[PDB]
């Protein structure tokens, strides 16, 4: 399709923006959580994808809950005046409304709250992307956020111990081929399709990612 | 595969 | 290839549930202005080509039955299915006789629960305060986990102007994103929320 | 408006 103006997020900025990647692979025994084999591959493929897009990617590893909150709060107090958008990618274990650190569990709503319009004035009216990879078949303060969860609330998200989360693999594939020429929703929709088709109490199963959009404009990674 |  | 196939004799059915008056046991006030909103929704979704049916002052049971019945119908010659819910509400639950979980109203149209709607978009618009089972659903909620003028709601007024002018030329996500903006701007706040598990681009043409 |  086209590229109609007034309806596109203003990308005429000095830099594309920050891209934090939190890569949690090893968890404390007390959590009962296991090594997320394949997550390192997910983080390398993404760092490479978002750098290629024009992001300043920083990759954190085996973070605690205090670390995860602090780094996001600190990231929100930087000056983003010069950035077109912001993006954060969480790779970890999870459960309804919460994501695991290595020491425990913290609600994602508390992590994303740091960037609400009244709490992060330099990102106001700019897109705040959040990608979350964590756990049968057949102006308003919440505008400009967008979440791409790897599965829907309550089901489990799969991950090849040696190929990486399907969501991540698929996303990286789509971004390499079309990241600078498709709008974000078309990309995430294509990712929904990839995950749906291309991938004994745990045998022959499937999974579908969920996209929650509060965006007020179309987001294109170019021009 | 492994889930989370 | 990247759009939902729309080559069908019918666009699809569109159930509009309009709850204005509640039982004194519920303690919800009469929702003034919802009749202006619905009338509009009816003209827009009819313009789009939906077979629209408006049900007034439903109960938890009536709703669960209306949707179970709809899911048990034959959608083979329909492109999609739409359902619009106007009522009072709380987190994860909709409100004349009480409260019903949104998960219950949607489940009926899950893959296995409705083989005749597989691979077709199921749209739910909620205004209030092998292949996978939950894929191809889309929810447009009026606020995040909502204000109404005794002129109609902001969400619905916006949604209707956009659909009137671009329903035939824009993709669903583009439309909904434009609705998100208008609402935000006019807001003089609340921002709608779009949840998409669609696997294709949706054009009503 | 009102509320809801
Ligand atoms: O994804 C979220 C974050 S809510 C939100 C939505 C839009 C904008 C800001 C927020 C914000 O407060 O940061 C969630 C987590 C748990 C529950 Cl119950 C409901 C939503």
């Amino acid at each position: 399709r086209d590229r109609v103006p007034t309806y596109q997020y203003n990308m005429n900025f000095e830099k594309l923006g920050k891209c934090i990647i939190i890569n949690n692979k090893n968890f404390d025994k007390v959590t009962g959580m296991g090594v997320r084999n394949g997550t390192d591959k997910d983080a390398e493929a993404l760092f490479k994808c978002f750098r290629s897009l024009g992001f300043d990617v920083i990759v954190y590893n085996d973070c605690s809950c205090a670390k995860m909150q602090d780094l996001l709060k600190k990231a929100s107090e930087e000056d983003h005046t010069n950035a077109a958008c912001f993006a954060c990618i969480l790779l970890s274990h999870g459960e309804e409304n919460v994501i695991y650190g290595k020491d425990g569990v913290t609600p994602i709503k508390d992590l994303t709250a740091h960037f609400r319009g009244d709490r992060c004035k330099t990102l106001l009216e700019k897109p705040k992307l959040f990608f979350i990879q964590a756990c049968d078949g057949i102006i308003p303060v919440e505008a400009d956020f967008l979440f791409a969860y790897s599965t829907v609330p309550g089901y489990y998200s799969w991950r090849s111990p040696g190929r990486g989360s399907w969501f991540v693999q698929a996303l990286c594939s789509i971004l390499e081929e079309h990241g600078k020429d498709l709008e974000i929703m078309q990309i995430l929709t294509r990712v929904n399709d990839r995950v749906a088709r291309h991938f004994p109490h745990f045998h022959e199963k499937k999974q579908i990612p969920c996209v929650v959009s509060m965006l007020t404009k179309e987001l294109y990674f170019s021009q | 595969d492994e889930v989370x």
